[PDB]
């Protein structure tokens, strides 16, 4: 009493996928003979009749019809490798009440149990790598990854299923791309979004192109991680046709995902032989033909039928024609109840899909090597802790860790310039005491003393200003910083306006007297103009602190540490026009004083004994002011050098004018 | 002599997605009765039909295909109705050497002679809508066409074909979209994208949602034109649907005025077919045979396709005719019947039946337009002869079709003409006075009064005034008079005339004032050397400006100044200019230098107000002049910078400043000397 099994699969050596059909024929004969030895289906015996489809839909359909007509009444359909024939047969299975159990069809399309209700398969679908990959993202905590898909339905199904798989989780798809012939455009598109971990879905031919495209963008090395399919041929990178060594450089570190050919557990299976014993038996029996990955998936397949038929005999078979509906339903239930340990692992079906294992591998310097594996029945991930190697210390990060640090003024430079300022201020305080002490004397009485003291006050205020405008804002809080930005503007404006109003009034009265109380009125008028300007500036639109962010240039490490220099300026909304009007109002007056000094450098009036040296003093002030303003606005981006230059300009200008004005008086009085 | 049976294997969809068989079965069972009783068509063989109900399901159709193929009698041809079953049978048939003949398979994929080597169909592919559409585009000159589609294989293949169909005719598909069930985001992208000619490929259910989303977006009206498919029901936009919030009248507003294309599945004329029937007589006979009403029977507008298909098969068999011995393993009869079918050309109930190179039937397409809540046929198109019959019954809002895009008329802002004319006349009159005062000064150089004042310096001042006055001509004219070509010489002449005019005219005065001042603290050597130095510095600065950064025309664009009560074409104004690449930095140093010079001149002229020297007699009057010059220059210096736009006001300020400065300078210097020479002799 024979039980026939209509087994469709490619066998001809002309068809490319023939290496599948022949490759699993040893393992099949391994199973069947075992079933004939142990006598499981006794008194019945299994008889698997083989039929060729040639992976052409017409020839496959004709083979199916010839099997149905010219053959004994088969109980179950088995096989189907290439997707078109298996789909066309699985869809029409219901017309004859025949259940099919495939071992090589990997198309996700066969998961729809409304269209293909009788189709089962022991090999995992292509999309089964999605719930695995997800767990891997949970393992390294990669939450930002971009997808690069080939424009084909086979990979488009996996790309579309990945979205539904990641749904409800803390994973974000920052970039989605699709490509057909040239991936480099989608490569640069992905790089535009600053992605570090990519999930690519494409065939073997597109793989080399996408990987050279990643090479071009420097999408390799430490900070990048590719996740691609793993059913590629071995040594696939060595395809005669991009550079080769650069290819092996860009490929290094990519992770491939596939399905596990055989269970790694050394446990006894349903047949009583561990996966390694079955592997040795298969390798011996297949002495000539080359191996195929699906070989174990054929072995358990026969078992998945055999046990099934046993349960069928439990429910009750030679009566079966293709009109029997209840028998087909019984066999369907019996196959659905399948739960047993076979060579490919636990064999259990969820809605006709095998709940199986996924295999993670990684390229290392010549070749692929296993690094982990995922169990979908337990939904657990198990990574070989040591074999995974990374260029950097840790797994690369998904997003960029940009820490906006704030550029700071050098503490030693500020301290040394502050010490020089205190020294100059002590000198000014000594000169003021020398002036006030010798006021009764005639020679100090001749040169206008009140204007000279006004000059000392100007220099002293400029020194306090030089204290102020280097605080950098890091020393102090924000509100104090804005208040001090206003205070230093006040103090520097007043200290310049008085110090130059004195030196201007003196030369003005020299010139006027040569042509042919009030000096203080002149300086007071200048002070009133400056005070009105400052109060208008303060009341209309006050200065506030703002932060400038630069080009994110530095990378002071081998880490992914990219800092943006955050510099700090206190400036107004329309501060350009304010600063322009102030600089112009003071520069015109400086030029005026310089011209008057040159005109009157030759006149000698005893009422102003120090007009000549005041000429050189106003020259100093003018030149130093021009240089300081130019080099200040020319170096807004560098705080340290700009502060150093401006502080040296202020110090040298003020100290040299004070020295020029007051030293000859003391050289005369002390001798 | 003997009538042998010749069997046809027919698969009729009695239900499913397309239940065409309910009317397709009688239309065949009628046609055979016409083909059998006629003794001139196939006098020897008698046609019969062994049909099965496929239910438009490949899984349910495979069993019936097996029942037909592997059961006697032998079938000579197959006939699949639906598209999927048709593809399956057309792919499988070549293993048995059987021709497949469909009547309702409209998928574009069925025109692939590599997969379906023996397939024919009387129903044209959906791609047949494309040659019509492109023609309509050329009929109205549209070249920017966006496409919105529903994610489905038929519409996707239609769009892929339309891309290459529009590439040949030199048209561009700018914006493409797709959507599975919700069309909101693609219509929003279209409205953002500003697409004018939109081609929409979606079913009826998605069509209602799409057009109510369009009513929300207001993607209808004058500018926007829509191309839809035309096999919907007539009142699809008036069908009640609770899945749409948008109402009936809003849909009548939105859909109204759109163009639709549909294959002509019945001959519009009143000619007779080979069966000796007309269209109306065939419809009458069919509804007589139908058990239900024509509106209830599925596939009623497809039945003439089945009739003509049976007639085409009959004519093929009659051409070949040996048919008694068909076996599934002989290819000879298959190729012969193939050559008979491929050479088919005959007038049936649906019109001229002829198959193209890929087995698809070529047929008319009717182009309709929705007017007043109803459809009105506006034209017909035959793609074989590429002839487009027009009835002139279409309508558009402004009497003409909307434009494919907004054109942007670039208008040029020109300086006013009466202003330029008046100001130029004023400047010419002023130049005349410079001629008079110059000649008067040169004639009387022998008198002692004019001898005392430095006459050559006043002559140089008059020459500078004349040059600055003459510089008003080029500084006014714009593209309106010059055009694009000669403009750089105009800008160069403006720059150089104004620069040298100011240089001489102000250098003479500043030299007079300086050399009075220096004497206050005399020979003509240094008096001439000073103006030499000043004019030389000016010439060198302007020459550097020339060599490093020569000036050139540069157009300035503006914001769209649309005019209303007109057609949707935005007017865009441009204001011509001409400037160095970095002109602010360049004219900056020049304005600063000249401003410092004018300020120092004002100060010196005030310092030497009361001073009196004989060798420079007129110097006090010079003081009265410089002020005016400086003031005007300052008041006119940044203002023209501020009023770069508004060319009219800028030219007014600049030229009035020039004219006033020149006039006042020429008066103040030369009038007193003139009257003193007159009244005294
Ligand atoms: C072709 C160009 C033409 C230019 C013409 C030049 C005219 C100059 C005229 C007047 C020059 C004096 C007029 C002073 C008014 C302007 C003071 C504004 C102060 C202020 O609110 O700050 C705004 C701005 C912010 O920039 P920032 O970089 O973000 O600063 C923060 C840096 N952090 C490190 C904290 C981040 O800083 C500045 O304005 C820079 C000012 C530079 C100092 C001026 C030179 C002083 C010289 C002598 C001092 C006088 C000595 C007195 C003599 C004594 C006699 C005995
Ligand atoms: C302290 C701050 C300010 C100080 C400055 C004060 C005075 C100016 C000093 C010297 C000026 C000397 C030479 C001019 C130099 C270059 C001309 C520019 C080239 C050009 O050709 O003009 C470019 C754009 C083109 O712009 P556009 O395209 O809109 O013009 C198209 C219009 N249809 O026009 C404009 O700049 C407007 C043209 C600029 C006009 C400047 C005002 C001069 C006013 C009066 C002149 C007084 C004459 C003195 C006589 C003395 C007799 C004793
Ligand atoms: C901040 C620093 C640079 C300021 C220093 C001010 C210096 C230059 C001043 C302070 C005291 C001054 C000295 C006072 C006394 C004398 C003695 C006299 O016979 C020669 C000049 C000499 C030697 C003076 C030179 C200048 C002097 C040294
Ligand atoms: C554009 C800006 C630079 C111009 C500023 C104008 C300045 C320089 C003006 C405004 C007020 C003027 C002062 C007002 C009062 C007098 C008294 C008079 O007996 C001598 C001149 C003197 C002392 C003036 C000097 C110049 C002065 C300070
Ligand atoms: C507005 C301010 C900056 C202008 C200042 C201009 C100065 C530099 C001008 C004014 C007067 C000029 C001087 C006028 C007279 C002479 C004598 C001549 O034999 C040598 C040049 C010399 C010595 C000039 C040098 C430059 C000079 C000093
Ligand atoms: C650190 C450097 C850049 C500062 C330089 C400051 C310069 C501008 C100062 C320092 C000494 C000054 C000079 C002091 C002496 C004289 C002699 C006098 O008859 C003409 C002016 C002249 C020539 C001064 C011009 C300006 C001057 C040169
Ligand atoms: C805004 C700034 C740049 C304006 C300052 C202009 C400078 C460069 C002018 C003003 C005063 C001028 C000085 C005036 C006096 C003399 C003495 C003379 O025997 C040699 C030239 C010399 C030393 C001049 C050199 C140039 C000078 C320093
Ligand atoms: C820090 C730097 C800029 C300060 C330099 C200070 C300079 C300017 C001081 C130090 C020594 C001083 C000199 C000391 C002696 C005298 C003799 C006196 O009869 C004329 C002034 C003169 C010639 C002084 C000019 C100014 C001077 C040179
Ligand atoms: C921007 C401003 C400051 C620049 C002005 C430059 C001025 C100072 C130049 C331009 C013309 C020059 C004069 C040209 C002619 C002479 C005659 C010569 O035998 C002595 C120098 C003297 C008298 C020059 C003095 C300086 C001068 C007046
Ligand atoms: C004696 C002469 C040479 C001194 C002239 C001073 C000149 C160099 C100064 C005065 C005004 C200044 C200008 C002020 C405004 C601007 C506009 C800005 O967008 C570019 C810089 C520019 C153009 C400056 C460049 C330098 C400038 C032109
Ligand atoms: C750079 C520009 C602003 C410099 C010009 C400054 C002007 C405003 C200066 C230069 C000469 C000055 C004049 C010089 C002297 C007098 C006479 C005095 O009894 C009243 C003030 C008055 C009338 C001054 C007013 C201001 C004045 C005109
Ligand atoms: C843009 C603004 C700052 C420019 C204004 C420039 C100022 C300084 C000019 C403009 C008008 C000039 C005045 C015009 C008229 C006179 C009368 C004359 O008998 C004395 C000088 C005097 C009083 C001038 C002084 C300078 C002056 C006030
Ligand atoms: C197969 O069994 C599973 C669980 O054992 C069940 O969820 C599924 O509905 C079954 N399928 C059938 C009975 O067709
Ligand atoms: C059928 O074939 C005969 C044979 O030549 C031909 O005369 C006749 O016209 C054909 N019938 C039709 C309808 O063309
Ligand atoms: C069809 O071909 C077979 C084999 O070549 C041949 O025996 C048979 O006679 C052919 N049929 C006809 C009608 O010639
Ligand atoms: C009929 O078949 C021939 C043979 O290949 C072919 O060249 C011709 O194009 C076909 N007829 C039509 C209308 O395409
Ligand atoms: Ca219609």
């Amino acid at each position: 009493p024979p039980l026939s099994i209509m087994g469709l699969m490619p066998l001809t050596k002309e068809v490319a996928k023939g290496s599948i059909g022949r490759g699993v024929l040893p393992a099949v004969e391994l199973a069947i003979e075992q079933i004939r030895n142990e006598s499981l289906l006794r008194p019945y015996f299994l008889d698997l009749r083989l039929y060729d489809t040639e992976c052409d839909n017409a020839k496959g359909l004709k083979a199916f019809y010839d099997a149905i007509k010219y053959g004994p009444n088969h109980l179950m359909v088995f096989g189907g490798v290439c997707p078109s024939v298996t789909s066309i047969i699985a869809e029409s299975l219901q017309g004859w009440n025949l259940v099919q159990l495939s071992f090589a069809a990997t198309t996700p399309v066969l998961a729809d149990k409304k269209k293909y209700p009788y189709f089962f398969r022991t090999v995992p679908s292509d999309n089964a790598v999605n719930p695995a990959i997800l767990k891997l993202l949970k393992h390294y905590q990669w939450k930002r990854v971009g997808t690069l898909t080939q424009d084909v339905q086979r990979f488009s199904e996996v790309r579309n299923d990945l979205t539904g798989v990641l749904y409800g989780e803390d994973i974000e798809i920052s970039d989605t791309e699709s490509f057909s012939n040239d991936p480099c455009t989608s490569v640069k598109k992905l790089k535009g979004n600053d992605v570090r971990i990519i999930l690519g879905q494409f065939d073997q031919n597109m793989a080399a192109k996408v990987f050279c495209c990643a090479y071009e963008e420097n999408m390799y090395g430490s900070k990048y991680q590719w996740i691609i399919p793993g059913w590629y041929e071995p040594s696939w990178w060595e395809q005669v046709h991009c550079l080769r060594k650069n290819l092996l450089a860009a490929m290094e570190g990519y992770i491939g995902v596939d399905f596990e050919p055989l269970s790694s557990k050394q446990i006894k299976t349903i047949s009583g032989k561990t996966p390694q014993q079955y592997e040795r038996e298969y390798n011996n029996k297949r002495s000539g033909v080359g191996p195929s990955k699906f070989h174990g998936y054929a072995y358990d397949g026969i078992w998945v039928i055999a046990k099934t038929l046993q349960r069928a005999m439990e429910t009750l078979i030679q009566d079966f024609n293709y009109t029997d509906h209840t028998l087909g339903r019984i066999i369907l239930n019996a196959m659905n109840e399948t739960n047993f340990f076979g060579v490919t692992g636990q064999v259990v079906f969820r809605n006709g899909e095998r709940m199986g294992t996924i295999k993670f591998t990684q390229f290392q310097d010549s070749r692929e090597v296993k690094v982990g594996e995922y169990n979908a029945v337990a939904d657990t991930l198990e990574i070989i802790n040591d074999t995974i190697r990374f260029q950097g210390s840790e797994p690369p990060k998904d997003k960029t860790i940009i820490l906006e640090q704030l550029r700071k003024i050098s503490l030693p430079l500020y301290s040394i310039l502050s010490a020089l300022t205190i020294l100059g201020m002590i000198m000014a305080s000594a000169f003021l005491f020398f002036n006030i002490k010798n006021r009764n004397q005639k020679l100090i009485k001749m040169s206008s003393p009140y204007m000279n003291n006004l000059i000392i006050l100007g220099g002293m205020l400029s020194y306090a200003s030089i204290f102020l405008f280097g605080l950098d804002g890091s020393f102090v809080s924000e509100k104090t910083f804005e208040t001090l930005c206003t205070v230093r503007t006040w103090i520097l404006t007043v200290g310049y306006t008085t110090a130059f109003g004195a030196m201007f009034a003196k030369t003005w009265r020299v010139h006027a007297i040569f042509k042919n109380q009030k000096l203080l009125v002149i300086v007071g008028g200048m002070l009133l103009i400056d005070l009105c300007i400052l109060i208008c500036w303060q009341a209309v639109d006050p200065l506030r602190r703002t932060v400038e962010k630069y080009s994110m240039e530095p990378d002071p490490a081998g880490r992914d540490i990219s800092i943006r220099p955050l510099l700090e300026h206190c400036e107004n909304t329309h501060m350009t026009i304010w600063l322009g009007i102030v600089y112009a109002y003071k520069g015109l007056l400086m030029l005026f004083g310089c011209f008057l000094a040159w005109e009157t450098r030759n006149v000698s009036i005893p009422a102003l004994n120090d007009s000549k040296y005041i000429g050189m003093s106003v020259y100093n002030v003018g030149i130093m002011c021009i240089i300081g303003a130019a080099v200040s606005f020319l170096t807004r981006d560098q705080p340290n050098v700009q502060f150093c230059i401006v502080a040296l300009v202020i110090i040298f200008c003020s100290t040299i004018t004070l020295c020029l004005v007051f030293v000859p008086k003391l050289i005369t009085l002390r001798t | 002599s003997e009538r042998r049976a010749v069997y046809i294997g027919a698969l009729f969809p009695m239900s499913g997605g397309w239940p065409g068989g309910q009317a397709c079965q009688p239309a065949v069972e009628m046609a055979l009765e016409d083909v059998n009783s006629r003794r001139d068509i196939l006098p020897d063989y008698e046609l019969k039909l062994i049909h099965h109900d496929s239910k438009c399901d490949p899984g349910q159709a495979t069993k019936y295909l097996y029942e037909l193929l592997y059961n006697d009698p032998i079938k000579i041809i197959l006939m699949p109705g639906c598209s999927s079953v048709s593809t399956l049978v057309a792919e499988a048939a070549r293993m048995w050497n059987l021709i497949v003949l469909s009547y309702g398979s409209s998928s574009p994929a069925l025109s692939n002679r590599q997969r379906f080597p023996t397939f024919f169909r009387t129903h044209p592919s959906a791609t047949l809508h494309n040659p019509t559409r492109v023609k309509l585009f050329e009929k109205w000159g549209w070249k920017k066409i966006a496409t919105i589609q529903q994610t489905t294989e038929v519409f996707t293949s239609t769009l892929d074909d339309l891309e290459e169909r529009v590439k040949e005719a030199g048209i561009e598909i700018t914006f493409r979209q797709s959507f599975f069930s919700d069309p909101a985001v693609p219509v929003k992208n279209l409205k953002r994208q500003d697409a004018r000619i939109i081609v929409g490929l979606f079913y009826e259910t998605e069509a209602r949602k799409v057009f109510c989303e369009v009513y929300k977006e207001r993607l209808f009206g004058k500018k926007y034109v829509w191309f839809l498919i035309g096999w919907y029901a007539d009142n699809w936009f008036k069908i009640y649907d609770p899945s749409i919030n948008c109402t009936v009248d809003e849909m009548t507003e939105a859909v109204e005025g759109h163009i639709t294309t549909e294959i002509v599945m019945l001959n519009p004329a009143n000619t007779r077919s080979i069966s000796n029937m007309t269209s109306q007589e065939f419809v009458e006979k069919l509804t007589k045979r139908l058990k239900r009403h024509p509106e209830e029977t599925g596939g009623f507008q497809e039945a003439p396709l089945a009739y003509d298909a049976i007639w085409a098969l009959a004519l093929a068999l009659n051409k070949t005719s040996r048919l008694e011995d068909f076996n599934y393993n002989n290819q000879t009869i298959t190729d012969q019947i193939y050559r008979a079918m491929n050479s088919s050309s005959f007038e049936g109930v649906s019109g001229h039946v002829v198959f193209d190179a890929s087995g698809s039937r070529m047929a008319w397409t009717l182009i309709e337009q929705l007017q007043g809540g109803s459809y009105k046929k506006i034209g017909y198109y035959d793609s074989t002869k590429d002839d487009l019959s027009w009835s002139k019954t279409d309508k558009w809002i402004g009497g003409s079709p909307p434009a494919d895009q907004t054109l942007v008329i670039k208008t040029f802002r020109f300086l006013s003409q009466k202003l330029f004319i008046s100001v130029s006349v004023l400047s010419s009159l002023g130049i005349v006075l410079a001629v008079v005062c110059l000649s008067f000064n040169i004639y009387n150089s022998h008198v002692r009064y004019i001898q005392n004042s430095q006459p050559n310096l006043n002559n140089l001042t008059a020459v500078g005034c004349s040059l600055a006055l003459a510089a008003v001509f080029p500084l006014g004219l714009d593209g309106y008079h010059i055009g694009r070509n000669q403009f750089p010489f105009v800008c160069q002449a403006r720059l150089w005339l104004l620069g040298l005019g100011f240089s001489l005219g102000y250098g003479s005065m500043f030299t007079k004032i300086w050399w009075v001042h220096t004497v206050f603290t005399l020979e003509p050597w240094k008096l001439y050397a000073t103006v030499g130095l000043l004019v030389g510095m000016d010439v060198l600065t302007l020459a550097i400006w020339q060599i490093v950064d020569p000036l050139h025309r540069t157009i300035e664009t503006f914001a769209k100044e649309e005019p209303k009560e007109d057609i949707d074409v935005s007017i865009l104004p441009q204001l011509e200019h001409c400037s160095s690449r970095k002109m602010n930095t360049w004219l900056g140093i020049f304005y600063g230098y000249k401003g410092l010079l004018l300020l120092l001149g004002i100060f010196l002229a005030y310092e030497t107000k009361s001073v009196s020297t004989e060798k420079i007699n007129d110097h006090r009057a010079v003081g009265m002049a410089i002020y005016n010059v400086a003031v005007l220059c300052l008041i006119t210096a940044p203002v023209t910078m501020i009023l770069s736009s508004q060319q009219d006001a800028a030219f007014a300020f600049a030229s009035l400043a020039i004219v006033f400065s020149s006039y006042i300078t020429l008066v103040v210097l030369f009038v007193p000397k003139m009257r003193r020479l007159i009244t005294r002799g």
